[PDB]
């Protein structure tokens, strides 16, 4: 079937100081809010309780992911994500305005959650 | 002294030559010189917002409040004409230390427009709070000559004898409207040029205070706003007997 | 002076009414005060150190009281350095 | 009574000493005052408390004997002005002397250490005695025109205070849209008093009460303009207590400091409002519609107050929403006549809110030292997370707070609300249920602002998001010797280095070589936790929770100053309702006294997230929003009046400026023509 | 302010009416604002006369005897009522006291900043105003650069 691999890399590093990689296996893009949900992996922290987010709409900037290796299936910043944030590394998105594309998708996607409350940078490869 | 006394010629000669040696006239014409500063005062006050300079705000701010002073002219009245001076002199204090303020600001930060020009509160605070007085005694703050005076005005309208209710309060709410415009300029000039911090400004430049002679210009035209808004009288005692003799030549 | 006034909806008033005024001459005496005080300032706090219209910020660059110095000078440097780079030209750059 | 109210003219202005001597120092010396940086703070503090003293032995003089007195002078003599500047003490004046002074003394205490650590310190007690001198005057008012001149004196300071912080360019927003704000009400208030010299002649109090009990049964006066007068009038009450049209200026009025969070609202100021609506109830019970326009006013902002605060991150916007519906409960409760109930309510709000605020200052200052400054993380309530074990007084304070709003019986004010509902749900079905709904709302959500402080993990440093504390804590490998000679640098491991290799797909390894380099150990490694704040931090809220404790008790002297238990136990269904929902959500797994059997059913029920998924949402979308009142003021409103000065500016200077221009232009062009033909 | 280059015009007309401030995204809450500095300990002594007396040195131009009239001239109007009451002395007092001021005010000092703006090229303490009466020195007309160094 087609399947997209997820990563989500944690933000806290685990007591041997390596980063753990969880391998969602979600089909399909529809919202990566609802992926990380429906999977069951931690995208808000903090604001996992159920008011404190706006649940989907993208009102607020909570659900904020950074995202590398992620220039292949996405759809672009829907204004709300190049608005209501507005100074990040621009490899951080709302995941539940980012679609990572339609059913008949395969890709390796690395998306790691809760890039507030991290310790690393990620070293991205400089584009172009 | 253009907004502080030689704008107050012709708001005083209104009352000399107009007033007490053409009454059965002003009688014909003071009920359009009424409409006529009630559009005034929201149209002066409207028009501030337009400006980004600085000095210009100020100047229709002094053509706003003229328009209580058309108005207490126009209103046939003790309470309105004593108004109409008590604003001349208050206004003429305002307009006066405010326009001064605004000459030495723009004499330490050589800068006009609102758009430029943010916040220097910290740079020169002695200016920013006599600036922020002087905005609230143009406000017509209570404590300060301007209430008084934009208050006496607007109860010389209500106990006129000349205008009916009908008319009365549409020229009350026009005059009133004024009010909520008048903290939108002034307050917008004082968050604009005063409130904010600009990073390239940090401490390079740290520019002179308000010395003590402007301190004492922007002192000594204050005192008399607030002992005009906390005892009237300073003002009215010295007109009001006169203004009966105005007055005298409208009744009969 | 007092006064007892009866209401029916809440309670009993105890007016007083001490009807006042500073008087005639006592208002003289204040504008004369005030003009006064007015005199001693313009006098002293004009003889005072005034810290911003006494150094080169001010007096330096133009510096005459104006309000049109700042604009005048910015259009006559353009011309100063304009001259002084026809008197460079002058002599071959 | 024979002398000691000849010298009631001094409680307006025993402060005012210390904000002229500030006016006059800070704006002249500003070295040498700012060297007495905290003597000022005590004689502001001592000055206020004689006020206190004088308002407590007027409160008991007024209980002893029914007698106002109203020891009115003459400001001007000219004409028909003849103005006075009295004090009106009756028992709502006394009732709002002690909660000015009281609260106002408790600030100041706050302020000692809030703001010690503020640059500009002195000035914020120059504003707050100039605010306390001005209310004073307020409340102790005679005529509309003493009335005025401190409601706009009290807006001043309002902006003043507000705007403190003006470097902050958000506080300047703030304090020139209070300002606005307060003077569209005080439009209405100015032309709702003249309107009332027209109708009646009065500009004072003693003749008002003893004119409009019998003026609407005359002929010449229009009902019409006396309903449009008094609305005018009430205009004024709706902005300064934050009524549904004029409410936008109380949630952004947080950007100033938390002290006048505590005195601006569920205080003096917002209860300016509720004492001008308490003093005109005698000339408002007779005007047929305008009682129907108050009770649907708070009727509004009880809810806009109570869906607002449901979902607001921050401490102190939820606090303010919080006090917008309380102020609207007390605006029904004078929409229902009820004289007393209306100022028992705005008694036990005013020293439980302040308290509230008065805990959140203190979660904020001992949140600073976990986040830095930065009202977006130490005021954000979802990482403020638990509290409970670090600071137990404040949490203690906080918990009888809100557990006084939420309405709790024996250890808190339930009583208040008691008689709000006992003289509501008889009068009106629209103003009833609803009323109740609003209480369960308020419940929830004054416990949902508790829960997510206070009980549970800290959420900032918390060890399953906060990374920085998990490198912080792991000095050392879990290997010693073995594995490196530590590692910093951790490439892409998306095969953990076990020899695995991909099946058909689309790729597996590629030109992306990415190092994760984390942050390192043993370096800032102390990250203190919050500490408890100062002892004069404390001791306001302490006597605050002695208030809120004491007021809770108070054969009844609502007689004397101015279906029981099914109702009661009914009023607590709803709030224990309200309260079970936030326990449910927010308090944590592993400290809810609730049984694990029902809380995972709780999940497994509501695990889909497709009905809440829109219910929160638009809950959410509300609170985030503001209503949508402040996106449609700031497009329809003051946008409308800067594209109404665009237009007006172009009139002035494009074809009015260019009549007096053309004429100069063609006498040039006429003279330039007949020069040269 | 000098600007000896032309400026650079802003691409970004920020906005007729928002303040020119920075966002809050770059504020730093507590040090910018004040709300968060003045820790005590770096601060000073000298209780309200050691910095009043300090400032009014800091900011005089007053001499023994003029300044001590000035210090002595409104307490003398002061008790012009409430001791007695003169009338006229007051006003012929203080005409005399303003005139005498203004005479002493034609200062022996006479402090470069009075002059015109024409004049600040260098060496300015050469021309000496202070002592030389009927100075004769015709540099006033300001439109051609005498050498004055004589
Ligand atoms: C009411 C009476 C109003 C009189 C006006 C007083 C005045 O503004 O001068 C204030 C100055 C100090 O101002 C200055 O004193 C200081 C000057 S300096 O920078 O330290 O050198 C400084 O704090 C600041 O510029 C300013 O306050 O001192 C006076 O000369 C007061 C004279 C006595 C009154
Ligand atoms: C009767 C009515 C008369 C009085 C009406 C009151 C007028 C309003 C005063 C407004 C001062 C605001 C202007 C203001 O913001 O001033 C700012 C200015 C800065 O003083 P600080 O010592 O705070 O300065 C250090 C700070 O700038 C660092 O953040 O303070 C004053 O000069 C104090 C004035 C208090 C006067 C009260
Ligand atoms: C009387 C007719 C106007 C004649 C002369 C006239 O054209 O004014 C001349 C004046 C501008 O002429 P000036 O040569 O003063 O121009 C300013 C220049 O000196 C440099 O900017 O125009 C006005 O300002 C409008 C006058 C409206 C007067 C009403
Ligand atoms: S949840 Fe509010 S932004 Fe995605």
């Amino acid at each position: 079937p087609p399947a997209v691999d997820f990563a989500f890399v944690h933000s806290v590093l685990l007591p041997d100081g390596t980063p753990d990689v969880h391998w969602r296996r979600a089909n399909g893009g529809q919202k990566l809010r609802d992926i990380m949900l429906d999977s069951n992996i931690e995208l808000y922290g903090p604001y996992s309780k159920p008011l404190s987010n706006c649940a989907g709409v993208g009102t607020c900037a909570t659900c904020m992911v950074e995202i590398v290796n992620g220039k292949e299936l996405l759809n672009p910043r829907t204004d709300i994500e190049k608005e209501k944030l507005k100074r990040k590394p621009k490899n951080w998105r709302l995941a539940c305005q980012t679609n990572v594309g339609n059913p008949d998708s395969t890709g390796l996607v690395v998306i790691q959650q809760l890039p507030e409350w991290k310790a690393h940078e990620w070293n991205i490869p400089k584009n172009i | 002294l253009l907004a502080g006394i030689l704008l107050k010629m012709g708001a005083y000669g209104l009352v000399r030559i107009n007033m007490e040696l053409l009454p059965h006239a002003h009688s014909m014409f003071s009920p359009w010189l009424l409409v006529v500063g009630t559009i005034q005062i929201i149209y002066a006050a409207s028009t501030s917002p337009g400006q980004r300079n600085l000095k210009k705000r100020i100047a229709y701010s002094s053509v706003s409040h003229m328009g209580f002073i058309i108005i207490g002219i126009s209103s046939i009245t003790d309470p309105g004409l004593n108004g109409a001076i008590l604003q001349i002199i208050s206004h003429g204090f305002i307009g006066a230390a405010l326009f001064f303020l605004a000459g030495t600001s723009y004499d330490r930060i050589r800068l006009v427009y609102l758009d430029e020009m943010g916040g220097m509160a910290i740079s020169i605070p002695k200016i920013f709070t006599m600036f922020t007085i002087l905005s609230m005694a143009s406000l017509a703050l209570p404590g300060m000559s301007g209430f008084i005076a934009e208050f006496i005005v607007f109860f010389g309208i209500i106990t006129s004898q000349k205008y009916f209710l009908i008319s009365k309060i549409f020229i009350i709410f026009v005059m009133a409207i004024g009010m909520i415009l008048t903290p939108i300029y002034l307050l917008s000039m004082l968050r604009q040029m005063f409130y904010g911090y600009k990073l390239i400004n940090i401490k390079n430049f740290s520019f002179f205070d308000s010395g003590p002679r402007e301190l004492f210009l922007s002192i000594s035209i204050l005192l008399p706003i607030i002992g005009i808004g906390i005892y009237p009288d300073f003002v009215l005692s010295l007109a009001s007997d006169k203004v009966e003799s105005i007055l005298s030549n409208y009744f009969y | 002076a007092v006064m007892v006034q009866q209401i029916e909806g809440m309670r009993d008033i105890i007016t007083e009414k001490h009807v006042w005024h500073l008087s005639d001459k006592a208002i003289k005496n204040v504008y004369m005060f005030y003009i006064m005080f007015t005199c001693w300032g313009c006098l002293y706090f004009g003889s005072a150190k005034d810290p911003f219209y006494d150094s080169e910020e001010y007096r330096g660059d133009g510096g005459d009281g104006t309000g049109y110095w700042v604009y005048e000078t910015v259009c006559i440097s353009p011309f100063l350095i304009l001259l002084g780079k026809k008197e460079k030209n002058l002599e071959m750059h | 009574m024979e002398h000691t109210y000849q010298y009631s003219w001094i409680i307006p202005f025993i402060p005012l000493p210390v904000p002229i001597l500030l006016g006059v120092g800070l704006l002249l010396f500003p070295t040498a005052t700012k060297n007495l940086r905290r003597m000022w703070t005590f004689l502001s503090i001592f000055l206020l408390s004689i006020v206190m003293i004088f308002s407590i032995y007027l409160s008991i003089q007024q209980i002893f004997l029914s007698c106002i007195h109203q020891n009115v002078w003459s400001w001007t003599i000219n004409n028909e002005f003849s103005f006075e500047f009295g004090y009106f003490i009756d028992p709502l004046t006394s009732i709002m002397s002690i909660l000015i002074t009281t609260v106002g003394i408790l600030v100041l205490i706050y302020s000692d250490n809030y703001m010690s650590h503020d640059q500009g310190y002195l000035r914020f007690f120059a504003y707050m005695g100039f605010f306390n001198t001005s209310m004073l005057g307020l409340v102790t008012s005679s005529n509309l025109i003493q009335v005025y001149f401190f409601w706009e004196l009290v807006g001043m300071c309002s902006y003043l205070l507000i705007g403190f912080w003006f470097t902050r360019p958000i506080a300047a927003n703030a304090c020139q849209k209070a300002f606005v704000t307060n003077r569209v009400g005080d439009f209405g208030l100015l032309l709702g008093i003249l309107g009332l010299y027209w109708i009646t002649g009065s500009f004072e109090f003693q003749d008002l009460f003893e004119i409009f009990n019998n003026l609407i049964l005359n002929n010449r006066v229009n009902l019409l303009f006396l309903t449009l007068c008094a609305f005018l009038l009430f205009v004024g009450p709706i902005a300064k207590s934050a009524q549904f049209p004029l409410h936008v200026w109380l949630p952004d009025a947080m950007e100033g400091p938390t002290p006048i969070s505590a005195l601006i609202h569920a205080a003096t100021m917002v209860a300016a409002g509720i004492f001008l609506v308490a003093r005109l109830l005698p000339l408002f019970i007779v005007i047929p519609s305008i009682m129907y326009i108050i009770s649907l006013i708070g009727i509004i902002t009880v809810l806009l107050g109570a869906t607002l605060a449901l979902a607001q991150k921050d401490i102190k916007r939820g606090l303010a929403y919080s006090t917008m519906s309380q102020l609207g409960y007390m605006m029904l409760a004078l929409g229902m006549g009820s004289y007393r109930s209306a100022l028992f309510h705005l008694i036990t709000h005013a020293y439980s809110k302040a308290l509230l605020f008065l805990g959140s200052g203190s979660i904020i200052h001992s949140m600073e030292a976990i986040v830095g400054y930065s009202p977006d993380k130490s005021q954000n309530m979802i990482l403020m997370g638990g509290l409970t074990k670090h600071v137990p007084i404040t949490k203690t304070a906080f918990l009888i707070g809100t557990l006084s709003l939420c309405g709790i019986p024996p250890l808190a004010c339930f009583w208040s609300k008691d008689e709000i509902l006992n003289d509501s749900l008889l009068f009106s079905p629209i103003f009833a249920i609803i009323a109740c709904s609003t209480a369960g709302l308020t419940a929830f959500y004054m416990f949902r602002i508790y829960l997510l402080t206070f009980e549970g993990h800290l959420n900032t440093y918390f060890l399953n998001y906060s990374g920085k504390k998990s490198g912080s804590f792991y000095s050392l490998s879990l290997w010693g010797k073995e594995e490196e000679k530590k590692l910093t640098m951790n490439n892409t491991k998306r095969a953990s280095f076990f020899c695995n290799k991909t099946y058909k797909i689309s790729n597996n390894v590629r030109n992306q070589i990415f190092i994760t380099v984390e942050n390192f150990g043993l370096n800032t490694r102390t990250f203190y936790y919050p500490h408890e704040s100062d002892n004069t931090i404390l001791f306001p809220m302490l006597i605050l929770v002695l208030f809120t404790l004491f007021i809770g008790a108070i054969n009844q002297e609502g007689i004397d100053f101015d279906e029981f238990l099914r109702n009661a136990t009914f009023s607590v269904s709803i709030a224990f309702f309200g309260i079970f929902i936030a326990y449910c959500l927010y308090k944590p797994f592993y400290s809810s006294l609730l049984n694990l059997t029902l809380l995972n059913s709780f999940q497994k029920w509501n695990s889909k997230r497709i009905h809440w998924e829109k219910l929160i949402n638009f809950v959410y979308n509300w609170s985030y929003n503001r209503g949508y009142i402040d996106s449609f003021f700031k497009t329809s409103l003051i946008e409308s009046i800067r594209r109404l000065a665009k237009q007006t500016t172009f009139f002035d200077k494009r074809i009015i400026d260019g009549i007096t221009n053309g004429v100069g232009i063609t006498s040039f062009f006429v003279g330039e023509v007949t020069k040269y033909i | 302010g000098l600007s000896q280059i032309e400026p650079d015009i802003n691409e970004d007309p920020i906005g007729q009416f928002e303040t020119n401030s920075i966002e809050m995204e770059d504020f730093k809450y507590g040090y910018y604002d004040g709300a968060h500095t003045y820790y005590e300990g770096e601060v000073q002594k000298g209780t309200f006369w050691g910095a009043i007396a300090d400032d009014i040195a800091a900011v005089d131009q007053t001499n023994g005897f003029q300044g001590l009239i000035s210090c002595m001239f409104l307490p003398a109007i002061a008790l012009g009522m409430y001791f007695d009451a003169p009338g006229e002395y007051l006003f012929i007092g203080a005409a005399l006291f303003t005139v005498v001021f203004c005479i002493i005010e034609m200062d022996k000092p006479d402090q470069p900043h009075n002059f015109e703006p024409q004049i600040y090229k260098l060496e300015r303490g050469a021309r000496d105003k202070l002592i030389n009466d009927y100075n004769t020195m015709s540099i006033w007309d300001f439109n051609d650069k005498y050498g004055d160094v004589w």
